[PDB]
């Protein structure tokens, strides 16, 4: 039943909602509605696509301190291992965007030269 | 109260009309457009004048005006026997 | 236009990827060897039932 | 489906071998045209007339 | 009903036209279905 809902507005007052769901697997998904549909990409796909990240920069940004906090360090390696298991062919930033631009190519009306 | 009624209805039977609704109606309807130019109802269309008086014209069946015609039924020949969607669950069981 | 998305089988809604299997399994081959190779018997009874239906373009 | 079509799904290859042991003594989900349901159910109702004379009538 | 008689002449002098003949039977069903009900 859990989730983090943000409503982001652009500087031209046009909005966009990005809900962040929690699964019962340690899995966290990113939800958005583009045209009138609704798409569900995993979160560490985005977190590895935004900037050049290691898997400890993602760890430290969530586990700032309290390494000994056992609740957090166990939910999290069902989310870092869950990406390395499911997507072993996505190593750097310029290859996850290749994956992410491939699936969303039809919906954003992308041209054949992009 | 000065116009009494004699005969009276006492029970209603439900049934299914057979293939010979064609006997009570020899006024088939073919042309899908209902009117033409000069505002007239085209023959063989859905506003045909054998279905009741219409547009200040007498009825081709009753011979009566718009105030006194009961109106009559026509029929559209389906070329292939589609199923009745009410009874569709009750033939898919027998199928 | 036919099935170039494949975006519901990846990342989209749960009933959006249930309607791809609906729009394909309910869409049936109307050129099949069972149906087309015996479809002379179909039309050999339809003209009995569509006879008083006129065609014209003089109007 | 939603009240527009009826399909005749493919009898799997186990059961045709269970048919042909008696009859001697097509593709996946082929379509069924509307007139060929009538030609089945006309012949069934001609045969089971006794049971359907009382399924469909609650008074005598 | 008219459009399936328009295509009823396309076997009297005689594939692809049975992909529109079988398309007509679904929509001659889906029109009489939409005449009685609408859902
Ligand atoms: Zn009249």
């Amino acid at each position: 039943h859990y989730g983090i809902q943000i409503r982001s507005v652009r500087p031209d007052q046009t909005s966009q909602t990005n809900v962040l769901h929690y699964l019962n697997d340690g899995q966290v998904t990113f939800r958005f509605s583009w045209r009138k549909n609704e798409y569900l990409v995993p979160v560490v796909m985005i977190l590895k696509a935004l900037c050049h990240t290691s898997d400890r920069e993602i760890f430290d940004g969530i586990i700032g301190n309290d390494v000994k906090d056992s609740f957090l360090t166990d939910r999290l390696e069902l989310l870092l291992r869950g990406f390395k298991k499911r997507y072993p062919h996505l190593q750097n930033r310029t290859q996850v965007l290749q994956y992410l631009g491939d699936k969303f190519r039809v919906v954003f009306q992308a041209s054949p030269d992009q | 109260i000065s116009k009494p009624v004699g005969s009276e209805i006492t029970s209603v039977d439900f049934g299914i009309l057979t293939a010979k609704i064609r006997n009570l109606s020899a006024k088939q309807i073919t042309n899908p457009t209902v009117l033409d130019n000069l505002g007239h109802p085209v023959s063989g269309g859905l506003y045909d004048l054998a279905l009741g008086a219409f547009l200040r014209n007498l009825c081709s069946t009753c011979g009566l005006d718009e105030k006194f015609c009961p109106g009559h039924q026509g029929h559209i020949e389906l070329p292939v026997p589609c199923y009745n969607p009410l009874f569709f669950n009750q033939l898919y069981i027998y199928l | 236009r036919p099935s170039a998305l494949r975006n519901a089988l990846g990342e989209a809604f749960g009933t959006k990827k249930a309607k791809k299997a609906i729009a394909d399994l309910e869409r049936n081959r109307i050129d099949s060897d069972k149906l087309t190779d015996s479809a002379i018997d179909i039309v050999d009874s339809v003209r009995t039932a569509s006879k008083d239906l006129p065609t014209r373009a003089q109007l | 489906d939603g009240f527009t079509k009826i399909f005749e799904t493919a009898l799997n290859e186990k059961q045709i071998t269970n048919n042909r042991v008696k009859g001697f003594i097509k593709t996946g989900s082929t379509y069924i045209l509307s007139t060929e349901v009538k030609n089945i159910l006309d012949t069934v109702f001609r045969k089971e007339q006794c049971v359907l004379q009382y399924v469909f009538h609650s008074r005598p | 009903s008219l459009l399936i008689r328009d295509l009823n002449d396309d076997l009297s002098k005689l594939r692809v036209i049975f992909s529109r003949l079988m398309n007509a039977f679904v929509t001659i069903q889906n029109d009489v279905n939409a005449f009685i009900d609408s859902t």
